[PDB]
């Protein structure tokens, strides 16, 4: 069953931006309803935990700028696994998240902190979301080769040979 | 080594060539005398650029014989090495004392004292060559020679080079 | 020129007939061979034009199928342009043809761009265009000027790229 | 970065050769056939080298992660960013291999091994045929 | 040096083929 | 520009067409 690749997949939510608008405060809230947000990530678990509790270079800059991002670490350091964190922000139109997974290897002999490993690239441009360059290059080259093949077969069709002259047109 | 230089020459034209076509005779004389020559001040004269743009000067009839002397300036590509130069070349002849390598239009000789002892002379091979653990050097084998000295005469320049240090021999 | 001792006659700064300082020009086997071939064919064309004045085929010479056909065209060019009185020119041209690293003008331009993008000395650039070295240290030892002036990683990258650029015969 | 640098220089020379063949085809008069063959073969073998080198360094290209510059402004250059970002094939090639697969259309595996044995048999047969007659 | 740089071969007129489909909520 | 005001655009709104009854009419085209 034909599936559109998620790298080119682009979601638009006019109702959400009309109701709430685009801001770093609710950029994760905007991302929550997208298909790219896995329901198995610990961010959703933290979200239900918060809901239950209520019912009952630029990395350091964005680190020190917002306190909710602080709360994100102090709620995310306890849970290791696939997590969604912000990468960088330039207002009022550009935001990009950092898709990384954490394995808090607390074993004896490792003086490093929890291991952070990239998984995917996500770019929020306007109200749209974008998600390999190797594929782009090979696709461009193969389409170029197809066009070249068509041109060369047409040119060879145009070619006419005679023994007494050689090849002419 | 190939370089572009500005050269001048004094050419004497015989009185019997004194006609409206003197420029053609001067051009023929220049091309026939200069190209392929060797001068110790500038090395071998390989080629002359911009043949249509030959610069000329007014004649000055010599008071003794009547031949008109002209001063001609041009730009030329020439070849000349320097002390300590390393050049790739082709083996010409093999001998017990060493070998001879043609580089460009010149010959650089290396004496057996100027290579490491690992290269041993093999005379039974056809052709006789120098054989080592890794590098084998013979006719038509690209060999790098570090030129150490050059001797300049009127018509040619000979060179003597050494390969005594590492990273020398067959490539 | 182990210590770049080029003397007065071959200074880096050259005074031309116009009186303006110019950078010293150094050409490897490929560049010099292409330049001399172009000059010879231009002179032959001028001679033919002059003969037509007093009283098509030239496209096949520059484009050579093989080394032997190129050598035959070279012999014909020397017969029709030089007169056969210059053996040293024939020997130099044969040495250029047999050990020309690069036959196509575009590839020679690529080699020139790769070697002189770093801004090295023209002597070193011409030597690198003439010599094909497997390892950076081999070139550095065989070119004492390149020592202390180029990083080993850059030299290795340049040498590998040049080896890849060599057109198969 | 070294692998992507080599890819850059080789693709740049390939694009230069493409520009060449372009501005010698754009002339109103077609040059001799032989020059066209030489240009075709050179550019096409250069494309082969491009493919081979891109094959060699897949790991370095894959390891790299794309990210826009902090200094690069997206508000004014969003069109330029989207131009390079998009990667979907041209449609005509798409329905091209769709019709190709339509025409082509344990069983598949044993046909695959049957193709293996036919290939090996044909190779051996032509080796024998070449050995039968002295070609030197 | 560099014999000649490459001519700008930008094609902004290219319409692109981005698939758009997950717009409905 | 940043405030999306309803029912006043130069061009027809995509959200207007999404909220328009033509969307469900196409969805309920079988019922037609």
């Amino acid at each position: 069953m034909n599936v559109t690749p998620l790298d080119e997949l682009q979601w638009k939510s006019p109702e959400w931006i009309q109701v709430f608008g685009l801001r770093t405060e609710n950029v994760l809230d905007y991302f929550a309803e997208s298909p790219f947000f896995d329901k198995t990530s610990n961010n959703q678990v933290i979200k239900m935990q918060r809901q239950f509790s209520q019912l009952n270079p630029a990395r350091r800059q964005i680190l020190f700028k917002y306190p909710m991002y602080m709360q994100l670490e102090e709620e995310l350091m306890k849970l290791d696994g696939t997590e969604y964190v912000l990468s960088s922000v330039r207002e009022p139109d550009f935001w990009v998240i950092r898709k990384q997974r954490r394995t808090n290897n607390s074993g004896v002999g490792s003086a490093k902190g929890p291991e952070i490993i990239p998984l995917q690239d996500y770019y929020i441009i306007g109200a749209n979301i974008y998600q390999t360059i190797f594929k782009i290059v090979q696709s461009r080259l193969m389409s170029t080769s197809y066009h070249l093949n068509s041109t060369l077969e047409s040119l060879y069709d145009l070619i006419e040979f005679q023994p007494s002259q050689g090849v002419h047109y | 080594m190939f370089f572009i230089k500005d050269l001048s020459l004094n050419i004497t034209l015989h009185p019997s060539f004194f006609g409206p076509r003197m420029k053609q005779y001067l051009k023929t004389k220049l091309l026939e005398e200069v190209e392929g020559s060797c001068t110790g001040k500038f090395g071998y004269i390989l080629c002359v650029l911009d043949y249509d743009n030959i610069d000329i000067q007014r004649g000055r009839i010599l008071p003794t014989d009547g031949s008109a002397e002209f001063n001609v300036k041009y730009r030329a590509v020439v070849f000349k090495p320097f002390k300590g130069e390393v050049v790739d070349g082709t083996v010409v002849s093999c001998s017990q004392h060493g070998f001879e390598v043609q580089v460009g239009p010149m010959k650089v000789f290396v004496t057996k004292h100027l290579m490491p002892q690992d290269l041993t002379f093999n005379a039974g091979s056809n052709p006789p060559s120098y054989q080592s653990s890794e590098d084998v050097i013979t006719i038509k084998s690209r060999i790098r020679v570090k030129i150490e000295g050059c001797i300049s005469q009127v018509s040619s320049i000979h060179a003597i080079g050494s390969i005594k240090e590492d990273y020398l021999g067959a490539i | 020129a182990a210590t770049l001792q080029l003397g007065q006659e071959f200074q880096l700064k050259q005074i031309n007939h116009q009186g303006e300082e110019e950078e010293l020009i150094a050409l490897n086997l490929s560049e010099a061979r292409l330049v001399i071939k172009e000059a010879l064919v231009e002179r032959r064309r001028a001679f033919k034009r002059s003969q037509k004045k007093h009283k098509a085929d030239d496209d096949d010479f520059m484009h050579s199928e093989t080394r032997e056909k190129e050598l035959e065209s070279i012999d014909v060019l020397l017969e029709q342009t030089t007169g056969g009185n210059n053996k040293d020119l024939k020997n130099t041209m044969q040495y250029l043809t047999n050990f020309s690293r690069f036959r196509d003008q575009e590839t020679v331009g690529a080699v020139i761009q790769l070697l002189k993008s770093t801004g090295l000395h023209p002597f070193e650039v011409a030597q690198l265009g003439s010599l094909a070295c497997d390892t950076a240290d081999e070139a550095k030892t065989l070119i004492p000027s390149l020592n202390n002036k180029i990083s080993d990683d850059e030299l290795e990258r340049i040498l590998k790229e040049l080896s890849n650029l060599e057109t198969l015969y | 970065g070294q692998a992507l640098d080599a890819v850059r220089m080789r693709l740049a020379q390939l694009t230069h050769s493409l520009r060449r063949i372009r501005d010698e085809m754009s002339k109103a008069e077609l040059p001799q056939w032989y020059t066209l063959q030489s240009q075709l073969n050179v550019t096409l073998s250069q494309l082969v080298s491009v493919t081979s080198t891109l094959q060699h360094f897949q790991e370095t290209l894959d390891s790299t992660v794309v990210y826009p510059l902090p200094k690069f402004p997206t508000t004014s250059h969003e069109s330029l960013v989207t131009t390079l970002l998009r990667k979907k094939n041209i449609p005509e090639v798409d329905e091209w291999m769709k019709y190709v697969r339509e025409t082509s259309g344990e069983e598949i595996e044993k046909l695959l091994q049957q193709d293996r044995e036919i290939t090996n048999w044909a190779r051996t047969t032509f080796r024998n045929e070449y050995g039968k007659h002295d070609f030197k | 040096p560099s014999y000649s740089p490459t001519s700008p071969s930008y094609s902004p007129t290219s319409p692109s083929y981005s698939p758009t489909s997950p717009s409905y909520s | 520009k940043g405030a999306v005001g309803p029912n006043n655009f130069i061009w027809p709104a995509e959200d207007a067409l999404r909220r328009g009854m033509l969307a469900m009419a196409s969805l309920h085209s079988k019922e037609l």
